[PDB]
């Protein structure tokens, strides 16, 4: 978050122009210092983390940035001129990070600063207290999720969370439904159940076809192509044709656009502003993270048209409905997409009062000072605040925000501070009924602790993650798309869509980018590239499904992962050779990371965890006999590493009732030490 | 025959200029237009806009002989720019640059 | 002869043109033509079941590339041109489309070098600092401040204080121009007080709202 | 039973009927382009539904690492004997517990059930 995720914000922001003469102000470089503390007469010095618990402190720095100034008046000169670290704010720092005054110091200087050398860190220092950020859950985004509503209007809908690359405070969300066949009506019992489309910013449902024509693309034969692959199939063909009838009279693009364009948040008097209204909503607002300039908008209409084919399939029962507890759904926001999202809506709010104060002070023609217009407490008070309470908001907005975020490190036995440290959160209510997202489900296996849990109101709410489990942390999708078309995929404008009924739809990261007519020769070529590094970073999960003939790609953050053990035919990849010299760490040098860079284990993600075959012990499961299966993938390391941290203390665990061991994960975090 | 037992050599010019923009004009092969029933056509940026970015408005046969309309591609060299091979009455090869790409479809 | 005329003798011609996608880092060696701006020679080979085109860069242009040929049907192709004179040809129709490889002269990281030398400079990243930067300077008179003193001083003295019936001459001189002005208007004429300047206004004449406030002067009807 | 498209614009052709030669004509509703029907049927629902997924299951599923195998039942076509099989995996589980196999030679792709 501090390396990259601040850069970029203050990066990618509008400038201000602003005006006769008229001025230019644009940000460019951030800088930080180690934490600083102000003594009472003016004179700097560094806080170490001791005092800021004694004195009731804050464990905060700096920050700073460079702004250039050019004047544009067309006066005969173009006269710029720049102010570089300019003073912003103050940010607290997690202890033992790379910004901290404790990153990389030896055990004979971490007690001569009077701290613990076992302390694991990862907290912040606010006001003397202690505080913790706990890992929230939340839904996946970018992907089409086919759900059924048995109790409204709707007989099947879809939806797609969209949000494009970390540049957007909402998310843009839209359906695709499908009404009820058991309409009482003499009209629509012959005609049948019509597709409808319930676009963001818009007050009315809409038929598909007329937001289809909107696009471009009047005619119903091409249409019917971007829905539909293959035209021998008349079951779907019937499906479909109850779409077009209602959309019928109106049959070109600028009437359309009137449609849609009439109901909005605000209906349009003249015609022109509707016909300009509904440009834009259908053009920044629909599916962002596919595109958002106003080019490129057949991409737009290819996925439209794959999130309707695919909620035809869920009707004439040939796909089954996604799960909303699936584990491989879901992503966790750790203390970096946290405090990235709230810094963003505290730079556009230092921006937005910038000009406040410009505009008073040049109407009367004077002249202009920055280092007087920036109000330094925006950002000090601003993350301080939310930290310190909880609530994930604003001081004026205690009302509209997130709350149990940010509570205090617990210090009452060594292993019920470590087991803080490492604890999700499932936003749902804690007082609903409903035993869905409260029970155990399989796919949980080794990634989230079976055994802990807390008892009362909040039974399966908050959970922790087992030992081994690994938590991603992102990277940009730059460099495999430029090797994917080099490696022969075809990208979708240059192509004929009837060349697509034997071919694999390629999807990565969410976003449609291509097809290819010979995936298992592609599939073994991604892999034994992540096996060694060379282009792919270890953390990208890469699912081929065979029946449903595409194949996803993600490189996004909140995956969680955990390492297994990489089997060729019927063997094990990690020979002798491997140990005698792993026993050897202190004095050669060889460690965990040169066994990843040799192919002989491999993180492996949720969703990647339906497509293997797991051995779970070697000596006993890979003999050839008249056996279970043959064609094993991975092999488990010690099936112990399913257990947290509080539940990996109890002997002889398999020989207990299980209610038991739940009581005692919940127990041994009050015992005194 | 030659396409199977033809061998050739030309030397290849890339001109750092050239008298006028180079563009592509491109048809949907369904429609299979005969351009010898092409005598005359017009070639205007399209007046729904109300230029270099403007859609081109081709008028074929007359204002209703023949009418397209071009719309211009989202890229052309983003990542790899497109060239124009011609051949010249000395054998060897002139390359040409294309400036853009428009997409011209039929209208009723 | 308009500028709207499209010729269209090229397609008349039938004229024939060939399409090459090209890459960047290629086109960029081409956009350092060697001579005029050739850029090398193009090799064709032919044969009964096989058909092999490349091109091969000059020897200057390098201080074999394979042809893969694509398809062009589905949409039809032509080429038309801009001359400098601003002058509109059509020169042909594409009669092939094919795009230069590499083959069995690079790997991944080959590859991946060229990328790397394309950045030159990439993403900002958050540097280190060294202690604390200076923040706070001891100005005396703020720098804007000052320009609005210097401002004030070279003005607040031209006010006209005389021309009793002199500045009538100029005002009524607008006035037919124009039947109102706003005071500001009347104000960028005469330097004097605006309320010694309103006194001379009313004396000879009367201000409307016009209708969109804007305090407007006139001159009486009468 | 299939769909028909206008020549001029594209677009869905709507049966009709005409009173003079007692034969079904397919119209459009933009332009009035016409012809006549070789089936002359339209409308056909069929609601047993027991369409047999021989027609939808694909060839590729014999790369799959996690499907049970088989040195029992070899294939007719071609005399592999290793096959890998399962079950329906879709609608229509009232009694479905067949069991559909498919060779596993490469380049075979022969399926069938028993
Ligand atoms: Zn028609
Ligand atoms: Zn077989």
């Amino acid at each position: 978050f501090i390396q990259m995720s601040v850069q970029r914000i203050v990066e990618d922001a509008p400038p201000i122009d602003l005006q006769p003469p008229r001025y230019l102000l644009k940000f460019e470089q951030i800088y930080l210092s180690k934490p600083t503390h102000w003594e009472r007469d003016g004179a700097p010095s560094p806080m170490m983390p001791n005092e800021a618990r004694l004195r009731n402190l804050t464990y905060s720095a700096p920050l700073y940035v460079d702004i250039t100034k050019t004047v544009i008046k067309e006066g005969e000169e173009q006269l710029q001129t720049q102010h570089q670290k300019t003073f912003i704010g103050k940010i607290p720092i997690m202890l033992r990070s790379t910004y901290c005054l404790l990153n990389g110091l030896t055990d004979r200087d971490l007690c001569e600063l009077n701290e613990c050398p076992l302390d694991p860190g990862g907290y912040f220092i606010i006001n003397g207290s202690e505080k913790v950020l706990i890992a929230q859950e939340k839904m996946a985004t970018n992907t089409v999720y086919v759900f059924a509503k048995k109790d409204s209007k709707y007989a099947y809908t879809g939806e797609c969370r969209s949000c494009l690359e970390n540049s957007s405070r909402p998310t843009s969300t839209i359906w695709v439904s499908m009404l009820a066949r058991g309409g009482q009506g003499a009209k629509k019992s012959a005609i049948g159940q019509r597709i409808v489309a319930t676009l963001p910013y818009i007050k009315q449902e809409v038929p598909i076809i007329i937001v289809f024509r909107a696009l471009g693309f009047v005619s119903d034969r091409d249409i019917l192509e971007h829905i539909i692959y293959d035209f021998e199939d008349p079951e779907m063909m019937e499906m479909v044709k109850p779409s077009l009838d209602e959309a019928f009279v109106i049959q070109e693009q600028n009437v359309a656009l009137n449609f849609i364009g009439s109901r909005g948040a605000k209906p349009g008097v003249t015609k022109e502003k509707r016909i300009k209204y509904a440009k834009e909503v259908l053009q920044k607002e629909m599916l962002p993270h596919v595109g958002v300039s106003d080019f490129c908008e057949t991409k737009k209409a290819y996925f439209l048209g794959y999130m309707v084919h695919r909620l035809l399939l869920a009707a004439l029962g040939r796909r089954e409905l996604d799960d909303r507890d699936h584990y491989g759904n879901k992503r966790l926001d750790l203390a970096g997409p946290l405090l990235a999202f709230l810094f963003r809506g505290m730079f556009k709010n230092l921006l937005k009062e910038v000009r406040i104060y410009a505009q008073k002070f040049i109407d009367r023609g004077k002249d202009f000072n920055l280092e007087l217009a920036i109000k330094t407490r925006i950002i000090s008070d601003g993350l301080k605040y939310s930290l310190a309470t909880g609530n994930w908001g604003d001081q004026k907005k205690a009302h509209q925000a997130r709350a149990g975020v940010s509570q205090v490190l617990n210090r009452l036995t060594f292993a019920s501070t470590l087991s803080h440290l490492r604890r999700l959160n499932s936003p749902i209510g804690r007082d609903g009924k409903l035993a869905k997202p409260r029970q155990l489900h399989n796919t949980l296996w080794g990634m989230v602790c079976p055994a802990e849990t807390p008892e009362g109101h909040a039974v399966g709410l908050v959970k922790n993650l087992a030992l081994m489990a690994y938590i991603s942390v992102g990277s940009q999708p730059s460099p495999i798309l430029e090797f994917l078309e080099e490696w022969s995929m075809e990208n979708l404008e240059e192509i004929s869509p009837a060349a697509i009924a034997d071919a694999t739809k390629i999807f990565v990261n969410g976003c449609w980018v291509g097809i290819h007519k010979d995936p298992e020769q592609l599939m073994n070529t991604l892999r034994k590239l992540r096996r060694q590094m060379d282009i792919i970073v270890s953390e990208v999960s890469m699912i081929r499904d065979i029946r449903e003939r595409e194949i996803r790609i993600y490189t996004d953050a909140g995956r969680i992962c955990r390492p297994l053990l990489i089997v060729e035919k019927q063997k094990l990849l990690l020979k002798k050779r491997h140990i005698d010299q792993l026993k050897e760490r202190e004095y050669n040098n060889y460690s965990w990371q040169d066994l990843v860079a040799s192919g002989v284990v491999e993180y492996i993600d949720t969703l990647e965890e339906e497509t293997v075959m797991l051995a779970m012990t070697p000596d006993d499961l890979q003999e050839k006999e008249v056996a279970y299966c043959s064609t094993y993938t991975h092999c488990e390391i010690h099936p112990s590493m399913i257990l947290g941290v509080c539940a990996s203390i109890i002997p002889f665990p398999d020989h207990n009732q299980s209610p038991r061991n739940t009581y005692q994960s919940a127990m041994g975090k009050q015992a005194m030490g | 025959g030659p396409s199977s037992q033809n061998v050739t050599e030309y030397v290849v010019r890339v001109p750092k200029n050239t008298t006028k923009k180079y563009n592509i004009m491109a048809f949907n092969a369904a429609d299979k237009v005969n351009f010898a029933t092409w005598n005359q056509a017009r070639l205007e940026r399209d007046l729904s806009n109300k230029p270099e970015d403007q859609p081109w408005l081709l008028r074929v046969n007359g204002k209703s002989g023949r009418k397209f309309k071009g719309i211009k591609k989202g890229g052309v060299t983003e990542n790899t720019s497109y060239y124009i091979f011609t051949q010249c009455p000395d054998g060897a090869f002139e390359a040409f640059p294309v400036h853009n790409w428009y997409n011209f479809t039929p209208l009723a | 002869a308009e500028r709207g005329e499209l010729d269209l003798t090229g397609a008349k011609q039938n004229t024939g043109v060939w399409l090459v996608k090209v890459p960047k880092y290629l086109s960029q060696q081409w956009a350092k033509a060697s001579g005029r701006g050739e850029v090398g020679k193009l090799r064709i080979a032919k044969t009964q079941g096989r058909t092999e085109v490349s091109f091969t860069l000059n020897e200057d242009l390098a201080n074999e590339h394979p042809f893969v040929l694509q398809s062009v049907g589905g949409q039809t192709l032509t080429v038309f041109t801009e001359s400098s004179s601003d002058k509109l040809s059509l020169e042909g129709i594409v009669v092939q489309r094919a795009e230069c490889r590499p083959a069995a002269s690079e790997n991944y990281m080959r590859l991946k070098r060229l990328q790397i030398e394309e950045s030159s400079k990439p993403v900002r990243l958050s540097q280190q600092l060294d202690k604390v930067v200076t923040t706070n300077y001891k100005p005396v008179a703020n720098h804007q401040y000052n320009i609005e003193y210097e401002r004030k001083k070279k003005e607040d003295g031209k006010r006209a204080r005389a021309d009793k019936q002199h500045v009538l001459d100029m005002l009524f001189s607008a006035f037919e121009k124009h039947q109102y002005y706003n005071l500001k208007d009347l104000v960028d004429i005469t330097k004097q007080p605006v309320v010694y300047l309103k006194e001379i206004l009313k004396e000879i004449g009367v201000q409307n709202v016009k209708g969109i406030h804007k305090n407007t002067w006139e001159l009486k009807p009468e | 039973v299939g769909i028909r498209f206008c020549q001029e614009c594209n677009n869905m052709l709507y049966p009709k009927e005409d009173k003079e030669n007692r034969i079904l004509l397919y119209a459009c509703r933009n332009c009035d382009y016409q012809q006549e029907a070789d089936n002359s049927c339209i409308y056909v629902n069929k609601i047993t539904h027991e369409v047999d997924e021989l027609t939808q299951i694909i060839a590729d599923v014999s790369q799959d690492p996690t499907l049970p195998r088989t040195e029992d039942h070899p294939c007719q076509k071609c005399g592999h004997k290793e096959a890998v099989f399962f079950q329906s995996h879709s609608a229509r589980a009232e009694d479905a517990m067949r069991l559909y196999y498919v060779c596993t030679a490469p380049h075979c792709g022969h399926r069938w059930t028993e």
